[PDB]
């Protein structure tokens, strides 16, 4: 009866040279039971990518909520929302439910379309912002990801190299967590192209 | 008490008309003309700006044509301020439907709800009705391309081609004369402009006094693009059809 | 670890840059020094979301108050508004704040408990490193401190917290508010915890990771 | 309310739902139908807290039947599942939450494709080739992982379901008094008379 | 004229016309008489019929064992005010184990009537009441008017041609005030009083309505064959 | 013409109910004057007690709003006391919420914003009063801010209100043309009161006894009203010069 | 430890300067003597948050009272304190001593203990956990004492309490309320410890 | 008691006119002249300070108001109606934007919110329209410099340059002749002072003229250093002295 | 015009005609007076005997507020009762929070603000009563008179109703002939005389006298009715003065 670790799953985001990467596992479970191996935890609103770990009903609900809010943003502002602004919106929306929170660990990744600056951020369930140059981790294998990232990561990696680093960080973290795995997806995000790769990993 | 100063905005005349609705329609008839034309392969929205000034910023201006979602736009005729209240409501209703069903709102459902809000202001509340008529241009996967109008009464109807605001009588006769069912978008663009050009109260129809938009399937393979024309793009389409 | 130190012509506040969930360090360089108003700054301990949220709400309301009254905002206003908000929620908003600033009245230093109590002091400390910090303050604080003395004392008190407290670490942030001058915010004033060179590079040979499928994501309209 | 299974084959969706209603130490009924037709090509099976299950099912049925009349149009299975999920996602932070788990089986006439949705009481929605709620999954999912093939026919899918029900009747402690089986295809919803 | 549209408008001479029109409803109402000694208080009411096939409109309402009134004007308004008195009498009993003083009953009716003469949207009450009771300070008779003016009296009358009965009671004052420990004689004085307000019609068995309260007499209403004695 | 009964626009863009509220201002036939010293702000008002049965001590149009703010009203006493009670409530609430004494000009703005609402909302009538707020503000120093039924407010070097307002205004205007400064260059508040009374006598052309005047004085950290004997001492000083 | 003593010229308010969280001294120079009016002061015991919130509200009520009705009595100040303490007794933990000077009534002392009751006394003393003592050296206190006597009496009484407490400590603060005005006295440990 | 006016005081006449809006615009026409000019590198807004009395301190009454660090507003019409609209405008910039997105709104969206408040006074029960027209000058990263007019109806239009109030008809003609798309900020201030001299009758100096600009960022006005991204407000109110300097070379 | 049809509407003069119309209702009412004395206040009122059928002494018009304040009024009697009911709520809420019984000036403003409130809206009617009230507080004796506009002042003597001008004239003589002050027992006798002299303006129906008083010495600072020997002594004094 701990909402954050019923369904399980992980998200990791990393910055490189003129690029960001965000990756997640595909597992949705009901505690011990694996239910779905196709549950993606990464959504995009224009060029801003959001990963969400935690209670799956809240992952689905917050995706539907941020689609709603960014759609209205675009209609009124007449431009796609930027990562820095979207971060503040996630923070606002989570702290609005301060005493009845969404049981989630969201991660923002994207490149500012104006400045071209790679941006990543993480939040606790009530919307405290963790802004980081290097990497952000979330989910049931966060400890495992912190260990992998802190040793594997180096600054200013090229997209093709950053892919290998984040992929190895996720795969090896998921393999040491019971409630994570069952497939993985890695988004490599450059200024004006985004590649999405499905990783081969052990299905246990 | 306060009974003395109440206009009673929601009562019937002895003839069974709604005073405030009739007077609101009179207001709208003085507003810049808006034309919608529905073709087999898209929809055209064309609107005339109300007596433009030379020092009005034309390029960063929105008076007539508003976006409701990616598949639905409206042309306004009446009080702009009133229209914006209703537009923001319609934009929210569309996102509520998308949030609930994970499907873009069918055009008629959005139109019916916006029309039902207008109706309410004529039957209860004791407030003045919204001095606004809309032309709704949209696409959904059920009925394809659709044109609707709503007016302060809250009544709405479907159209192949329609005008609202000033000189609708004249505009509707010209559209009824030249419109046919197997018409293309490029043909409908030419009809919309030619109609405004003849009904306008201005000396000559110029780019700076027009708002223009098309809803086409011009994007790659089974997807709808909304094109709100820039000043320079209106200037070009106005020369190409040979009006200037 | 957050401290406030009063000197001759102003007040200085300092803080560490470590954010933690349980025994894990979430952020190695987070900013615990908040701007309520241009010359009124806040240091926050406890629930990180609560300290940021309560600081921004009062900061927003202070800005609107400043516009309405056509006056530079006062620290007592920020203090009164914070304590009444925190008291209303009976400690459920876990924000422990050191509020310092300069205004037309002069220079002020206050602390606010999550339950809505406030104190007045020449030197204050809050958070898990408060006892480490307060030991340094009690040992070295004197009346009529100069600005250079006050910054040193404040940064030394934070250092005590960084070294001796597991909840505190990384760098030292300082904000100096002097009467008749612009408040100067010294982000990463000290950086005594720089990660040493890694022994090896864990850069992988390309093609190391097995890939099931590739696809191009359309982010355009 | 215990066993609800679902298999999506090539051209149809099959829902199997246990017939037993148990209150205390007695089996009150052995012919209970734990399903409501939401629309002509959409069927919902349900299991959970007594009362809440039928109350929730009938409430959803009424709302979809209302939409069908208003728009003279059948809502897609994806749309119906999204509506149902949102209702459950409201429920979980209510004063007294609906403790109901549902499978939604539908044939989408636009895509000409069968669709099976699994939603738990929290509003956790997932699209699956095969699904179950509660302890049902623990025995049947291993079997389905092994015997299930994506291009299976309705007869093949019914034989694979028989294998699941046989495994449950062997290893499950309760007598769930067999299952009512319903097929959802392009022609609508029909019940397999003998199983 | 211009100042009678509602109860929230004073006239240029300082009159409330809606209140004065409500007062007019009472004059149209059938005559009722009230009178008391030191021991007993009596209500006598002339009931009115729609026609010979109809019943006679009941004029007297019981409020408690020690208090009740007679009405003249809008009967439904008498029902609203009598129901309010019943609740105030009942509140006094339940909370304070105390019979509500007839004077306090008056004060409460006054204050209820007043609020309906100062607020827009509402209307004044269109009924006059004669409240009789026996409390700790002996027998009492009150006259209520929907202006809010309540008055304690030895005797009075309200309704059409009430002035006749009111003049008689003014003359008889010294006689009927000393009818102590004799109910029948005090009623007889009340019946002879209301008789001064009759024109063409006389008091019949199903026409006359009498009520009495006193020292060892609960508030009881006499109708039909029970009032045959006093004709 | 129901556009003259409530606060809606007339065809020529006017609010008649606001204009008529201004006329109610002079119903009392009382003239007020406010001036600033170096250290103080002085406000004087005529005191007329026509009835012999009145207790003269209770007849006042000067109010101690806070401990630093004083307010003189030109208009009927019912609307004066309505404004006074509200200003007292607003000053107390401000101190509680924001932890410092409400400034004279901020109270003026607040009371002006309330007045504005009465000109826009139909169910509320404007108050037929002009509020003159005085204090020695801890930021701005000696301060005079005046509110009217239109919701208009502004600061003043000095001001006058009432039937013979224009005569007092021009008298003060001429003095400040000569002195070339924005205040009365005088050390003690006693001599600033003596100035205020002197220039009111010269403007109105009437003499004053101790009972004909009412005086309010704002110093740093208190506003107080003078007694009859305090005024009498002040009138003697003027006469002996 | 807080006490208020009435004497010939007025009344004196005294307290310690120590605030504790568990065994940690949060503030060793706390001002426990609070101004609710020019010559109406109170001593705060119990929750620091609760007493501050109440003292701030009472100050607001007396400021508003003074604007409308002029200088309020010490009894009026006590009544406002009681009203807040009594009506919110469930959510509050505040023990307050109210001391004030009137030119009519001279020095008055009122105690509002944890109950939310009000008591008017010649003097009052509270130690440990908002614990008022009824006797506290009744033969050591006489009516109409001198300033120095009163200061000496409170100084001794609080010193004894700090010797045996742990909650109490730091400096001794006093406030003298008389016709003359308001005086603030302070006694450092080295003076008061040697008693 | 209570507000019994829950019905519209603004209704359509048989001609389709909304009387109370038309009459509000008449009140604006009687109002003192104010104008706005948009340059390539800034925007200028200006108005006359019509002083009620010479004893009055015209500094205390501010006709040109900061709404956000990068947005300023001036008006023609009823001053009190403007003052409460500025208060509501500043608050709505926070409640409906800054407290959500953590940044100040762009000019067009704050204008949109002011317009909404004014439209509500046109349709809500028991209220008259606002008797003011606003000129709102602002800057935002993605739209650059912009100038908007807002009318009692709630209608708003973007302008290259315009004027409202007493001498607007004459002022607009003057601006049409002088305005081009290559104007620098100093040139627009010069034209603003020339345009305003026509409509002013009495004294014309830095004490009788109120003028503000939306231009470059002002680090000196920020009040703190240490955050490189925070470069200070683009809104600056010109001083009495700064105006008089530009009146010599006129 | 039509400026007099709706309450809270300013006439072009700047007058509220509806309030001035309420004053006409007050002028139409019976005479009521108040006399301030050395250490308290005296209240007296004219009760018209419409009929022999009215019970003497048992239609009391003077009302007490708290224990220390007397209230008497002329005009619409129910409107007076409504105002006193409110006065009792105000006096109760003051005593509940501040302990001390409400000072008279404090109480005066509570009625003042409430009456003034009934001139701010067209949804309500102004009060059709002038109210003479007062009593003894910590600062001594206070007499007030409150009018439909909400206007009130302190008074040495007060009068309102049909015989106000007669009563005012007789009050003005007492102020002139007793500058050092009038005693409580004297003020009761004078009150009786002034009501009898003021009854000349209402002499169709004969009347019943009613007096109350608050005195620091005579009533111990509480409000009491003048009854029995002291009432008959005052009536006899008044009867001797008219003849
Ligand atoms: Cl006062
Ligand atoms: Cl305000
Ligand atoms: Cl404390
Ligand atoms: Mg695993
Ligand atoms: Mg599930
Ligand atoms: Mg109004």
């Amino acid at each position: 009866s701990d909402p954050s670790s019923i369904n399980g799953g992980i998200v990791v985001a990393m910055t490189g040279k003129d690029c960001v990467a965000i990756a997640c596992d595909l597992r949705l479970g009901s505690q011990s039971l694996g239910v779905s191996n196709k549950f993606e935890k990464i959504f995009h609103y224009g060029h801003v990518f959001l990963g969400i770990t935690g209670l799956a009903t809240d992952v689905t609900t917050l995706n539907e909520m941020f689609r709603y809010k960014t759609n209205l943003y675009k209609l009124k502002e007449e431009r796609a929302i930027e990562p820095e602004t979207f971060t503040q919106l996630v923070s606002s929306s989570l702290y609005e439910r301060r005493f009845g929170p969404y049981f989630v660990g969201p991660v923002v990744a994207g490149i500012n379309s104006k400045s071209g600056k790679p941006f990543i951020a993480g939040f606790d369930l009530i919307g405290c912002i963790d802004e980081a140059k290097d990497f952000i981790v979330s989910g049931t294998a966060s400890d495992q990801l912190f260990g992998m990232c802190e040793s594997l990561y180096e600054p200013n990696l090229e997209p093709e190299d950053l892919f290998e680093t984040i992929s190895q960080a996720l795969l090896n973290a998921a393999d040491r967590d019971a409630l994570s795995g069952w497939g993985a997806v890695v988004y490599i995000i450059k200024k004006d192209e985004v590649v999405k790769r499905y990783l081969k990993m052990r299905q246990d | 008490g306060s009974r003395r100063y109440d206009s009673r905005t929601t009562i019937f005349s002895p003839e069974g008309r709604l005073y405030q609705v009739e007077y609101a329609l009179e207001s709208i008839s003085h507003a810049g003309t808006a034309i919608g034309i529905m073709a087999s392969d898209g929809i055209v929205l064309a609107a005339e700006r109300k007596v433009t000034s030379t020092l009005l910023e034309q390029d960063t201006s929105t008076e007539k044509l508003y976006k409701l979602n990616d598949k639905i736009a409206v042309a306004v005729a009446g009080l702009t301020a009133d229209a914006e209240i209703l537009i923001n409501t319609a934009r929210i209703h569309a996102q509520n439907y998308l949030k609930t069903y994970n499907e873009d709102i069918p055009v008629e459902i959005l139109v019916r709800r916006l029309s039902d809000i207008k109706q309410g202001y004529t039957q209860h509340g004791g407030l003045r009705p919204f001095g606004v008529s809309f032309i709704y241009a949209g696409y959904d996967d059920r009925y394809g391309y659709q044109l609707y109008t709503s007016n302060p009464s809250g009544n709405y109807t479907g159209w192949k081609a329609i005008s609202v605001g000033a000189n609708t009588s004249a505009a509707q006769t010209l559209l009824q004369m030249d419109y046919k069912d197997d018409m293309k978008v490029d043909d409908a663009i030419e009809l919309a402009l030619k109609t405004l050009s003849k009904t306008t109260d201005s000396s000559a129809l110029t780019y700076d006094r027009l708002e223009f938009a098309t809803i086409r399937k011009g994007a790659n393979d089974g997807e709808v693009y909304q094109k709100i024309f820039k000043p320079q793009e209106i200037k070009d389409i106005l020369v190409k059809t040979g009006i200037t | 670890t957050i401290v406030g130190v009063k000197f001759n012509n102003g007040v200085v506040i300092a803080a560490d840059t470590r954010s933690t969930q349980g025994p894990i360090v979430a952020d190695k360089n987070c900013a615990k020094l908040h701007r309520i108003s241009p010359k009124i700054w806040c240091a926050g301990a406890g629930t990180a979301a609560d300290t940021e949220a309560v600081t921004q709400l009062i900061g927003s309301n202070i800005e609107l108050h400043s516009l309405y009254t056509s006056r530079e905002p006062r620290v007592v206003s920020a203090l009164q508004m914070l304590k009444q908000h925190l008291f209303k929620y009976q400690g459920h908003i876990g924000a422990y704040l050191i509020v310092a600033g300069v205004d037309p009245t002069g220079s002020h230093l206050f602390s606010i408990h999550a339950h809505g109590s406030t104190d007045v002091g020449y030197y204050l400390s809050l958070g898990s490193g408060s006892l480490a910090a307060m030991a340094v303050l009690e040992s070295h604080w004197k009346q009529d401190l100069t600005k250079e003395e006050a910054i040193k004392l404040a940064s030394d008190a934070i250092q005590a917290g960084i070294w001796n407290d597991l909840g505190s670490g990384s760098n030292v942030d300082v904000c100096v508010m002097e009467i008749g001058k612009d408040a100067e915010y010294l982000r990463n004033y000290l950086t005594p915890n720089v990660r040493e060179e890694k022994q090896k590079s864990y850069k992988f040979p390309r093609g190391t990771t097995a890939v099931l499928k590739e696809s191009i994501v359309n982010i355009c309209d | 309310m215990d066993i609800i299974l679902g298999i999506r084959v090539q051209d149809s969706v099959i829902l199997a739902s246990s017939k037993a209603v148990t209150r205390g130490i007695s089996v009150l009924k052995d012919s209970d139908d734990k399903t409501r037709q939401l629309s002509p090509h959409t069927l919902m099976s349900f299991a959970g807290e007594a009362g809440d299950t039928v109350q929730f099912a009938e409430y959803i049925q009424a709302n979809i039947q209302l939409y069908s009349i208003r728009e003279d149009y059948e809502l897609s299975p994806q749309a119906v599942s999204s509506f149902v999920r949102q209702e459950l996602a409201k429920s979980i932070r209510s004063r007294r939450p609906y403790q109901v788990n549902v499978l939604i089986g539908g044939y989408d006439k636009k895509k000409n494709k069968p669709e099976l949705y699994q939603i738990d009481y929290l509003g956790t929605k997932v699209e699956l080739p095969y699904g179950a709620h509660g302890y049902s999954g623990f025995y049947t999912f291993s079997l389905l992982d092994h015997h299930y093939r994506p291009d299976m026919t309705t007869e093949e899918g019914l034989d694979l379901l028989k294998l699941c029900v046989q495994e449950l009747e062997k290893r499950m402690p309760m007598d769930f008094k067999g299952v009512i089986v319903k097929i959802v295809d392009k022609d609508g919803i029909r019940q397999v008379d003998d199983f | 004229n211009n100042y009678d549209g509602d109860t929230v408008t004073f006239s240029p001479t300082g009159r409330l016309f809606q209140v004065e029109y409500a007062l007019e409803a009472i004059k149209q109402g059938s005559v009722t008489v009230g009178l008391r000694s030191n021991t007993h208080a009596v209500l006598v009411a002339l009931k009115r019929n729609a026609d010979e096939l109809s019943s006679y409109q009941k004029k007297i309402i019981k409020c408690d064992e020690h208090m009740g009134l007679s009405l003249a004007g809008l009967a439904p308004d008498a029902r609203v005010l009598s129901n309010y008195l019943r609740q105030q009498c009942n509140y006094s009993s339940l909370v304070f184990n105390r019979k509500l003083a007839v004077e306090r009953a008056g004060h409460l009716l006054c204050d209820k009537a007043q609020k309906n003469t100062q607020s827009y949207g509402g209307r004044p009450y269109g009924v006059g009441l004669l409240i009789i009771g026996y409390d700790k300070s002996g027998a009492h008779l009150l006259e209520f008017q929907p202006s809010g003016n309540v008055t304690e009296l030895y005797g009075t009358a309200i309704g059409a041609r009430s002035q006749g009965a009111k003049t008689y009671l003014e003359r008889t004052l010294d006689t009927f005030i000393k009818i102590d420990g004799n109910p029948d004689e005090l009623i007889k004085a009340g019946v002879e009083a209301i008789s001064q307000s009759l024109r063409d019609e006389s008091l019949t068995v199903d026409n006359l309505s009498i009520a009495i309260v006193g020292k060892d007499t609960p508030f009881t209403i006499y109708d039909g064959e029970a009032v045959a004695k006093y004709i | 013409g129901y556009d003259r009964h409530i606060t809606i626009f007339s065809p020529e863009g006017r609010l008649y109910q606001v204009e008529y509220a201004f006329k109610a201002t002079n119903q009392t036939n009382i003239n007020s004057l406010a001036v600033r010293g170096k250290d103080c702000t002085v406000v004087i008002s005529q005191k007329k007690v026509p009835d012999k049965l009145l207790d003269p001590t209770t007849v006042s149009y000067i109010f101690c709003i806070s401990r630093t703010i004083g307010m003189v009203v030109n208009g009927p006493i019912p609307d004066a006391r309505n404004a006074a009670l509200r200003a007292k409530a607003e000053a107390a609430e401000f101190r509680y919420k924001y932890g410092y004494d409400m400034p004279c000009d901020v109270l003026a703005k607040r009371m002006a914003n309330l007045s504005q609402i009465y000109t826009q909302r139909a169910y509320m009538r404007p108050l037929g009063v002009i509020l003159t707020f005085v204090s020695v503000d801890e930021e701005l120093g000696p301060s005079i801010y005046k509110t009217d039924p239109a919701g208009y407010y502004v600061g003043y070097k000095a001001t006058a209100t009432g039937p013979k307002q224009q005569e007092i205004t021009t008298n003060l205007e001429n003095h400040f043309k000569k002195s070339k400064i924005d205040h009365i260059n005088e050390e003690s508040w006693e001599k600033v009161v003596e100035f205020a009374i002197t220039h009111m006598i010269d403007a109105l052309g009437t003499e004053f006894s101790k009972n004909d005047l009412e005086v309010g004085v704002a110093t740093k950290d208190k506003f107080f009203t003078l007694s009859a004997e305090n005024i009498e001492e002040r009138l003697v000083a003027i006469a002996e010069q | 430890s807080i006490m208020a003593v009435t004497f010939k010229d007025g009344v004196i308010l005294g307290a310690d300067s120590r605030t504790t969280t568990g065994a940690y001294i949060a503030n060793r120079v706390t001002d426990k003597l609070t101004r609710v009016h020019d010559k109406i002061w109170c001593c705060r015991s119990g929750s620091a948050a609760d007493t501050q919130a109440i003292a701030d509200i009472v100050q607001y009520h007396l400021e508003l009272y003074t604007s409308q009705y002029g200088t309020p009595s010490t009894e009026t100040a006590a009544s406002v304190f009681k009203e807040l303490c009594y009506e919110n007794k469930d959510n509050l933990t505040a023990g307050i001593i109210v001391a004030g000077y009137d030119d009519k009534n001279k020095g008055e002392v009122y105690t509002i203990p944890l109950g939310g009751s009000v008591h008017k006394l010649p003097y009052a003393i509270a130690v440990s956990g908002s614990t008022f003592i009824y006797g506290y050296c009744d033969k050591n206190f006489r009516e109409n004492m001198s300033k120095e006597e009163t200061v000496d009496f409170i100084k001794h009484s609080l010193s004894q309490a700090i010797k045996w407490d742990g909650s109490s400590g730091g400096v001794i603060r006093m406030v003298v309320l008389t016709a003359a005005g308001v005086e603030r006295l302070i006694f450092y440990p080295d003076e008061y410890e040697q008693l | 008691m209570t507000d019994r006016y829950s019905f519209s005081l603004t209704t359509f006449s048989p001609s389709g006119k909304l009387g109370q809006i038309d009459y509000a615009l008449t009140a604006v026409k009687q109002g003192v002249t104010s104008l706005g000019i948009k340059a390539t590198n800034g925007v200028v807004i200006a108005t006359e300070k019509k002083s009620s009395s010479p004893l009055a301190m015209s500094e205390t009454l501010s006709k040109v108001s900061l709404l956000t660090p990068d947005i300023g507003a001036v008006y023609s019409g009823m001053g009190p109606d403007y003052r409460v609209l500025v208060d509501k405008s500043r608050k709505v910039a926070h409640t409906s934007y800054k407290r959500i997105y953590g940044e100040y709104p762009p000019t067009k969206l704050l204008v949109s919110e002011v317009a909404k408040i004014m439209q509500e006074a046109t349709q809500s029960g028991g209220v008259r329209p606002f008797g003011v027209s606003l000129l709102i000058a602002g800057h935002d990263e993605f739209n650059g410099f912009s100038l908007y007019q807002v009318d009692p109806s709630g209608s708003y239009f973007p302008w290259k340059a315009t004027a409202i109030g007493k001498g607007s008809v004459a002022a607009k003609t003057f601006l049409e002749k002088r305005w081009n798309d290559e104007l620098e900020l100093e040139d627009a201030i010069h034209i603003a002072l020339l345009t305003l001299k026509e409509s002013v009758e009495g004294e014309f100096n830095g004490d009788t003229i109120e003028l503000a600009i939306i231009g470059d960022e002002n680090p000196d006005l920020l009040g703190y250093t240490g955050i490189p991204t925070d470069k200070g407000p683009r809104f600056r109110k010109l001083t009495s002295q700064e105006i008089n300097d530009r009146l010599e070379a006129l | 015009t039509g400026y007099d049809l709706s309450n809270s509407v300013f006439s072009p003069d700047g007058r509220n005609f509806q309030v001035e119309y309420a004053v006409k209702a007050v002028e139409n009412g019976t005479t009521s007076i108040g006399i301030k004395c050395n250490d308290g206040v005296v209240f007296a009122v004219e009760k018209l005997i419409t009929s022999k059928l009215l019970v003497p002494q048992k239609n009391v018009k003077i009302q007490v507020v708290d224990r220390h304040i007397g209230c008497v009024y002329s005009g619409l009697i129910p409107d007076g009762r409504h105002l006193v009911n409110r006065g009792r709520e105000e006096a109760a809420s003051f005593k509940k929070l501040y302990k001390t019984p409400i000072p008279i000036p404090a109480f005066a403003d509570r009625l003042g603000q409430y009456v003034q409130a009934h001139t701010l809206y067209n949804s309500v009617r102004p009060f059709g009563v002038s109210t003479i009230f007062g009593g003894v507080d910590k600062n001594g004796a206070h007499l007030y008179m409150l009018e439909p506009s909400g206007s009130y002042w302190g008074y040495k003597g007060a009068a309102t109703g049909k015989g106000r001008q007669s009563a005012k004239a007789e009050l003005e003589k007492l102020v002139d002939h007793h500058p050092e002050g009038l005693s409580a027992r004297e003020a009761v006798k004078q009150a009786a005389k002034i009501i009898y002299l003021a009854h000349e303006d209402n002499k169709e129906k004969d009347f019943e006298l009613e007096i109350s008083w608050c005195s620091l010495s005579e009533t111990n600072g509480l409000h009491k009715f003048v009854k029995g020997d002291l009432l008959q002594e005052a009536i006899d004094f008044a009867q001797k003065e008219i003849n």
